[PDB]
RNA sequence: AGCGGCGAGCGAACGGGGAGCAGCCCAGAGCCUGAAUCAGUGUGUGUGUUAGUGGAAGCGUCUGGAAAGGCGCGCGAUACAGGGUGACAGCCCCGUACACAAAAAUGCACAUGCUGUGAGCUCGAUGAGUAGGGCGGGACACGUGGUAUCCUGUCUGAAUAUGGGGGGACCAUCCUCCAAGGCUAAAUACUCCUGACUGACCGAUAGUGAACCAGUACCGUGAGGGAAAGGCGAAAAGAACCCCGGCGAGGGGAGUGAAAAAGAACCUGAAACCGUGUACGUACAAGCAGUGGGAGCACGCUUAGGCGUGUGACUGCGUACCUUUUGUAUAAUGGGUCAGCGACUUAUAUUCUGUAGCAAGGUUAACCGAAUAGGGGAGCCGAAGGGAAACCGAGUCUUAACUGG
């Protein structure tokens, strides 16, 4: 499936 | 023309528009070709992606996968995928105009006059169907290869030449461009004569 | 009609590859890498032709100007002595005889000197 | 003559173009189409008679006239066609039995076109002015 | 399948001898206390359809 | 033609050419005999169907493991369709053309008994909550529009042969048919299944998902999804026996075989990838790794002359490919590599070009024909245009008319 710091937020949304 | 016979040693007029025309070989090549068109059967079929035993999930998610997006499991990049342009059972015959097809045929008679692989005889016939009687009656006109055409379709003559794959027997009416350029050499009963010329006008 | 490509994708790939023979790894082995490199071994050939004809004019220019500088002149003097003494031996020749005869270049130093004086 | 010594005549059979095969056909890569855009995408461009949301031609212009079935079922006739009809006495029937015109024309008419030489009777059908001059000069006979 | 005629283009042009076509002037229908008569004696006859229009009204008429 | 936010699009009929042809009964009484025509049940004659029988004609020699192949010489053919046999067979085998065969069951077309049914003639009758109408919808190519016609959810409602319906708003004249009961073969549509034949159809990533014990293994609670996997050899003659080894796995001899460079992980056996040996280079040397020049070394040499092959010290130049861009070495995109697959096709219609036929003509479609022949000219395009149209016609329209346009 899908990588657990791929599905986060706070790292995925780093540069809003 | 004058055709000259060999079993009667005699002399036959024939026309000038039918036997002695020019050989114009682009409508004797593209009556030919139209004719094996024709003689195509065409039966065959593959399938597509709407065919392909399948179902249409989604083999995977859009995005987050990894993977490069698909979106059926029957796309015709994949293996055992359906065919793109997969061919469906399809006419392939051509049509001739009657004008280009008389035209051929007295083409070709005349070139076939011109390079002298046309016998005509008085009577050709046999007694009995025996094919050996036949094959002997053609050795002794030294011939092997031979279309002949009769004027009335006799039975013993057309059982007699069944079996011999260089010797074929035809009626008048049935004389087709490919048989007639194929075949080494064509012997013309009169009455064939008559009939041919009579249809050609 | 299906066709089938094996036969002929083979042919082309090791057409590739025999011309790729001698690269270093993957540029000999891998058909991708071996083709990248067998166009540009061409393009470097053809403009490398042209750079022949450059550099070994370079070479003979160098090769008169040490001789006749042996010889009490410079090449540029040597050249214009030569081309109003109406002589004709282009360099690659020059070169060969400042190299091998010595002598023969010592008399064509002498008349270049003499045209000029 | 052999089924192997015949060809067809000299340009006669030039070959289609055969998109997107390579660099050196002239016709790799994006095969004609240019690129990107909606006439390089597969199934695309417009129908006929858009012009890229501007009213188009068949729609700015006002439409005219309506439609006569009387003109539906009236026919015209050459005087090659008055020579050519059978047994010399021309009536809608007979042009109908000898296939100038087809079967659910009613009104006829004759104009100057073509030649007359061969002296025909009319009858039943308008003859223009010119028509009726030649006829009567060929020496034919014009009924009402 | 037959091609279909474009049926409000057809409704609008009709053809002529040597393959041009007729269609009516527009601005004709109404405003008319205000249009003035010179413009609408050369409004009323008809008229042709230009190089620029041409192809597509061809295209639209595969009938015509 | 028409319908159409008169848009996108939808799209007839009249009439013409063919395939196929078939008409009747009740709404009711009388003379008459049960008569035509249909169903079941039997009985005979053909034709089949379900098993089958006969079915022609070749030897020698050379290569070869093997002959069907090469060479020479014969024979059959109403049989040279096809398959097999140690390599490609008319004459070795199974077959094929052809000629026959049915105790038993059954299909069809006839003919003939029984049962049920009634024909022929005369007179009479002519389908009522129906046609039509108001309101709401639907079907007709017809979207309520000037809308005919058909169907009916609701509300009404005739005439009835001296009558009624239709002929595209509606009225009058004329024409043509008789609703409110029903039955009817053929031409037509399809193929889960059966037999034969065919293929410019595929050949194991193809063709069915499935050539193989495949809707299997596996996956999901379930509906459901759904694979991979063909080949020794001609014949198993599938390796007796001996040696190393754990009474192994694996191997080497021996043996069979034409071949084990076919040993069951088996025809051929590519590339990536991994090694062993030989020649050359490389441990003071900087970068798309090549290219131009180039010494030395090693090996072949056949004019003893230099050449050829492998390497490449040193050296000038030299920032990959695709894409997308004004512009990429770009630190923008894509790609770990190999092998196989993967993307402008098909049908119908229309315009232009080339070429071929005929030429003021050209050409047929469906269908008949066993017929790629021939018939079929129904039609379509062209030889005449102008006008919105009637209409006129080498002219026409505009206009009262054009010097005109
Ligand atoms: N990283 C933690 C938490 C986690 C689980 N799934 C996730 C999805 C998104 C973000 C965090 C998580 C784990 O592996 O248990
Ligand atoms: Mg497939
Ligand atoms: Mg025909
Ligand atoms: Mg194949
Ligand atoms: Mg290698
Ligand atoms: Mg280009
Ligand atoms: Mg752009
Ligand atoms: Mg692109
Ligand atoms: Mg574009
Ligand atoms: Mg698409
Ligand atoms: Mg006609
Ligand atoms: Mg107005
Ligand atoms: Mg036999
Ligand atoms: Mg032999
Ligand atoms: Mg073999
Ligand atoms: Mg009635
Ligand atoms: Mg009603
Ligand atoms: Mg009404
Ligand atoms: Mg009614
Ligand atoms: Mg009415
Ligand atoms: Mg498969
Ligand atoms: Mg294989
Ligand atoms: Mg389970
Ligand atoms: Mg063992
Ligand atoms: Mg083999
Ligand atoms: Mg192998
Ligand atoms: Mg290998
Ligand atoms: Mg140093
Ligand atoms: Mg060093
Ligand atoms: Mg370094
Ligand atoms: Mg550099
Ligand atoms: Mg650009
Ligand atoms: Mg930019
Ligand atoms: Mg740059
Ligand atoms: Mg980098
Ligand atoms: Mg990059
Ligand atoms: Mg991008
Ligand atoms: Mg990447
Ligand atoms: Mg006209």
């Amino acid at each position: 499936t899908s990588k657990w710091f791929n599905i986060d937020n706070k790292i995925v949304d780093h540069r809003p | 023309m004058e055709l000259v016979l060999k079993d009667a040693q005699s002399a036959l007029t024939v026309s000038e528009t039918t036997f002695g025309r020019d050989f114009n070989e682009a409508l004797v090549h593209q009556v030919v070709v139209a004719y094996a068109a024709g003689a195509r059967q065409g039966t065959r079929a593959q399938k597509t992606r709407a065919e392909v035993t399948g179902s249409g999930k989604k083999p995977w998610r859009q995005k987050g996968t990894g993977r490069a997006r698909s979106g059926s499991i029957k796309s015709p990049i994949w293996r055992s995928g359906g065919v793109t342009f997969a061919a469906r059972p399809q006419d392939h015959s051509q049509k001739v105009n009657k004008k280009m097809y008389r035209g051929a045929l007295k083409s070709i008679l005349s070139e076939l006059v011109r390079q002298d692989r046309l016998i005509v005889v008085e009577k050709f016939s046999v007694e009995a169907p025996k094919t050996k009687l036949l094959a002997q009656k053609l050795k002794d006109m030294a011939l092997e290869d031979v279309l002949i055409i009769t004027g009335e379709l006799d039975e013993n003559l057309f059982l007699a030449a069944r079996n011999l794959h260089k010797v074929d027997v035809r009626d008048a009416t049935g004389i087709d461009p490919v048989s007639l350029i194929a075949f080494d050499k064509v012997v013309m009963t009169a009455d064939a004569v008559k009939q041919v010329e009579e249809m050609l006008a | 009609a299906r066709v089938k490509r094996g036969v002929i994708a083979r042919a082309r790939h090791k057409k590739i590859l025999k011309q790729a023979k001698g690269y270093y790894g993957a540029r000999s082995r891998v058909y991708r890498v071996a083709f990248q490199a067998v166009i540009k071994a061409g393009q470097y050939a053809y403009r490398d032709r042209r750079q022949r004809k450059r550099q070994f004019r370079q070479l003979w220019i160098a090769r008169i100007n040490a001789a006749a500088r042996q010889n009490g002149i410079s090449y540029s003097k040597f050249i214009n002595g030569l081309k109003k003494a109406s002589v004709e031996i282009d360099r690659k020749i020059l070169a060969d005889i400042a190299v091998f005869d010595k002598v023969a270049f010592t008399a064509l130093v002498e008349k270049a000197k003499a045209a000029l004086a | 003559m052999r089924l192997n010594t015949l060809s067809p005549a000299e340009g006669s059979k030039k070959a289609g173009k055969r998109l997107g095969r390579g660099i050196g056909s002239g016709l790799g890569k994006t095969g004609g189409r240019g690129h990107k855009g909606q006439k390089s995408r597969s199934g695309g461009g417009v129908r006929r008679g858009f012009e890229g949301g501007q009213m188009p031609l068949y729609r700015r212009l006002p439409k005219f006239g309506f439609t006569s079935r009387k003109a539906a079922i009236t026919a015209e006739i050459r005087l090659s066609d008055l020579a050519k009809v059978e047994g010399g006495v021309v009536d809608l029937n007979t042009l109908k039995a000898a296939n100038i015109i087809g079967i659910q024309i009613e009104f006829a008419k004759v104009i100057l076109a073509g030649e007359v030489t061969t002296p025909v009777t009319v009858r039943g059908l308008r003859v223009t002015k010119g028509a009726r001059a030649a006829i009567e000069a060929a020496g034919g006979k014009i009924e009402e | 399948p037959k091609i279909k005629t474009v049926r409000g283009a057809a409704k609008r042009f009709k053809k002529t001898g040597k393959g041009g076509f007729k269609h009516k002037h527009a601005n004709l229908r109404h405003i008319l206390t205000k249009k003035a008569t010179k413009r609408k004696r050369h409004l009323r006859p008809k008229a042709m359809v230009s190089k620029g229009d041409l192809g597509l009204v061809i295209a639209c008429l595969p009938y015509a």
